């Protein structure tokens, strides 16, 4: 049994991210981290052996512990594209591995002139049809789900417009409910009382 | 060679054609155990050992995929070179002393085996016995021969001739231990 | 390198499912895993070499077989909804420090085949009040109604698949949660100046490839098949 | 206790294949020699022994592995450390355990080969059997003087069930009167063990 810690963790670019890893088995001698990319398979990214209680290699390097069969990954000066989720295996005597159930690492960019607005948006096709989003806001800000079904709220997302030396933030919000509004579309989640409601 | 102990961990025996495959641990002559390739089981000669100590069947499993694989190469590489038969020696002994009318075990201890395939079969008066019978694995020699011991459960009776059977390749007709 | 096949695939309860994998890099040992939250990777039967297999963890369900250095089969005899997942084959050498993946085959056993709808996409222009405040335009593309959750989106400029200024969401939400059979719904953002979604030269086209039934499959209902197909809304520059 | 295992090299691109590890132990792990040899037809064509601390061709058959092998880092390290791994270690853990804590008693029977005639010629056999380890000295004695003309034993027997024999004759003539005394000692016995016969 190969146990990981935690389930997901975020973490602020420029940050250094910690995994934790942890095993039952004192025989087991190698142990390698594979790190996975959506929509991906896993591949091998550094690995250790119980004779070492270190392993460099750039940004990554990874603790051992053998005497409290405990073991730790550190990703330095982490970036957007380290995003990913990273495996704990182990192994005895060069026989197949056991994976841990894996962490999710999510990496945050800062935003250098943050400027919140909910815009509202119409559709392409049929002027009726409608769309609530929230763009341009800080990281630390943070979107929650929907109080009620019938509206919906996808999770935050930053897209990078790298003509320009440009990223933000955005979630978006819909519904069918025809006494649906932008306005407190949001109002769950948190919002700086600065943000731009426009319309 | 000198040294006061030897374990043989691991121990990797492959033929073709056949398939037949053998994995086992040795340590100063004594078996320790083989994997059953088939039941993919690691089996103690002796139980109480196994109670203490352990070993993944896999580990002997992969060896002998490896083991395998080597062989085929080495078939190749060596032009077909096919492996010559030896005549293999036996030798019958009981493990007790002999008292008449005391359930023992004869034991028949075959040596000088290559290849290591080989028909060791016990017989009473002539006739085929079978009581109690075990084996012993594939012992590795030296010279890269094998040696491999028979059990007969027996009641010692002086009505009785035991003789040892043994078929191989490398003896135009069974040889007989007579005991 | 490792090939799985298929990358998709949805199956009906009962049914027969082979996922089939082959590896060029001449090596040994060959892996099956599956993926499930709350799980991670779990081993399901491995090879030493053509001929022979093993069981691994979960080995429950799943026959397999070696029939070559190259190719491992994964079977699934009689297909239940459990073994809905996404599927994993590796290779590596003897004793290998190192397993090499393949990419990873999607699988949807689903009870009633019913339940099967490719997406309805749309794309909504943006709001002349972000333009006239940022000088910039978000598109945001709205992918409804779907399942199984196969799908992938991609952004489209004036016929060219575009990258920069682009995110979508990690993973679709579930329109109605309470149920194990609810439909999904998948956004996404293009983000462009307004110094281009101004020019009505310019095309946007929102692609959402989704994956559903075989062309071979039995369809007996009063709307459109589900099958594979791309689903796509397109908006002009103004 | 876990046993570990040599690990086989893969051979780079009636018939028989034989692989094995070999651990020669001197003063129990002060010294440790390991070889590793690959067999076909009853030939060694490659080695590894922890004395040179490479595979070495031994025959025409090995070079192409040997240098292979030598090439591969995480070969040669692999086959290097299992002088630590498969060695040391199963010396040191399982058997320690078993196979070196084994004490088997002897079972000792004197024995009288032809029908008892005094002051005729006879011969004793004193069996020893069922013991373990190897290690036994088996001495013969009339009225209490060690007997060495007309005695002879066995080479040891091994039994092949993790027990040895060996069988002691000794020429004699029974008289009335005297004593016959087999004498045996083995490490797992807290005093000598006499067996007597009476003539």
């Amino acid at each position: 049994q190969v146990r990981q810690s935690p389930q997901s963790l975020t973490v602020w670019e420029g940050e250094t991210a910690i995994l934790n890893c942890s095993y039952e088995n004192s025989a087991f001698d190698y142990f390698p981290w594979y790190q996975q990319f959506p929509g991906e398979g896993p591949a091998l990214l550094i690995a250790i052996r119980s004779v070492s209680d270190k392993k460099e290699d750039g940004r990554f390097t990874i603790f051992f512990n053998k005497r409290e069969k405990k073991l730790s990954l550190h990703i330095t000066d982490s970036q957007p594209g380290d995003s990913a989720t990273y495996f704990c295996a182990a192994s005895k005597g060069a026989d197949r591995l056991t994976f841990g159930k894996g962490t999710q690492l999510i990496i945050q960019p800062y935003i250098q002139n943050p400027d919140p607005a909910v815009y509202q948006l119409r559709d392409s096709k049929s002027s009726d049809k409608s769309v609530c989003l929230f763009t341009d806001f800080d990281s630390q800000t943070n979107v929650s789900q929907s109080k009620d079904s019938d509206v919906y709220i996808t999770d935050k997302c930053v897209l990078d417009m790298r003509s320009m030396d440009f990223k933000s933030n955005s979630a978006v919000a819909w519904s069918n409910k025809s006494d649906f509004a932008c306005a407190n579309a949001f109002n769950n989640s948190i919002i700086p009382e600065d943000t731009f409601f426009p319309s | 060679i000198e040294a006061d102990h030897v374990g043989t961990y691991g121990i990797s025996v492959y033929q073709s054609p056949g398939d037949i495959g053998q994995y086992t641990f040795e340590f100063d002559g004594d078996e320790l155990f083989y994997v059953d390739l088939d039941k993919k089981e690691t089996v103690w000669m002796l139980p109480e050992f196994g109670q203490l100590a352990s070993f993944d069947p896999q580990g002997g499993l992969q060896n002998i995929a490896v083991v395998k694989h080597n062989l085929g190469v080495l078939t190749k590489r060596s032009n077909s070179t096919p492996a010559t038969n030896e005549a293999p020696q036996a030798t019958v002994f009981p493990k007790s002393p002999v008292l008449l009318g005391q359930p023992n075990t004869l034991i028949c201890f075959v040596d000088n085996i290559f290849p290591p395939v080989i028909n060791i079969t016990w017989l009473r008066n002539s006739k085929s016995v079978a009581d109690g019978v075990y084996e012993t694995s594939f012992f590795v020699n030296r010279d890269y021969s094998f040696h491999k011991l028979s059990y007969l459960t027996f009641i010692p009776s002086d009505d009785d001739i035991y003789d040892c059977k043994v078929e191989h390749w490398g003896l135009e007709e069974p040889v007989l231990k007579h005991w | 390198a490792v090939t799985q096949s298929p990358r998709n695939k949805v199956a009906v309860t009962g049914g027969k499912v082979t996922l089939s994998c082959n590896q060029t890099n001449n090596h040994n040992n060959m892996y099956w895993y599956r993926q499930d939250t709350g799980h991670g990777l779990r081993l399901i039967h491995y090879s030493y070499g053509a001929g022979s297999t093993e069981k691994g963890d979960i080995p429950d369900g799943y026959k397999a077989s070696r029939p070559s250095q190259e190719n491992f089969s994964l079977i699934l005899e009689l297909a239940t909804p459990s073994q809905t997942s996404v599927y994993f084959c590796a290779s590596g050498d003897f004793w290998g420090d190192t397993l090499y993946f393949g990419a990873g085959t999607r699988l949807s056993v689903l009870e009633d085949l019913k339940n099967v709808f490719p997406p309805e996409v749309a794309v909504f222009e943006p709001s002349e009040a972000e333009i006239s405040h940022t000088q910039k335009a978000t598109l945001v593309c709205l992918a409804t109604g779907f399942y199984p959750d196969h799908v992938e989106l991609s952004w489209w400029v004036n016929g060219k698949e575009v990258h920069s200024g682009v995110c979508t969401d990690p993973q679709p939400l579930k329109e109605q949660p309470a149920l194990n059979d609810s439909r999904y719904a998948l956004s996404s953002r293009l983000r462009v100046s307004a110094t281009f979604w101004q020019n009505p030269r310019n095309h946007f086209r929102c692609q959402v490839q989704f994956y559903g039934l075989s062309e071979n499959d039995e369809w007996t209902q009063d709307r459109a098949k589900p099958v594979t197909q791309i689903v796509s809304a397109e908006a002009w520059g103004r | 206790f876990e046993a570990q295992k040599a690990k086989a090299n893969k051979a780079v691109d009636h018939f028989v294949y034989q692989f094995m590890g070999e651990c020669y132990f001197t003063n129990g792990t002060q010294r440790i020699r390991y070889v590793t040899r690959y067999i076909y037809n009853r030939e060694e064509y490659v080695r590894y022994d922890s004395d040179v601390g490479e595979h070495r061709a031994v025959t025409e058959l090995g070079r192409p592995d040997a240098e292979y092998w030598n090439s591969q880092p995480e070969i040669l390290e692999r086959t290097r450390a299992e002088l630590d791994t498969v060695c040391r270690h199963n010396y040191e853990g399982p058997e320690t355990h078993t196979s070196l804590r084994r004490l088997e008693q002897p079972n000792v029977v004197i024995s009288l080969s032809r029908t008892e005639a005094l002051n005729h010629h006879n011969t004793l056999v004193c069996s020893v059997t069922d013991f373990y380890p190897a290690k036994i000295k088996v001495r013969w004695f009339r009225n209490g003087q060690e007997e060495t003309v007309g005695v002879s034993s066995t080479q040891l027997i091994r039994n092949g069930d993790w027990t040895f024999q060996v069988l002691v004759m000794l020429e004699m003539t029974p008289r009335r009167g005297e004593v016959y005394t087999c004498h045996v000692e083995h490490p797992s016995l807290k005093s000598p063990i006499t067996v007597e016969w009476r003539a």
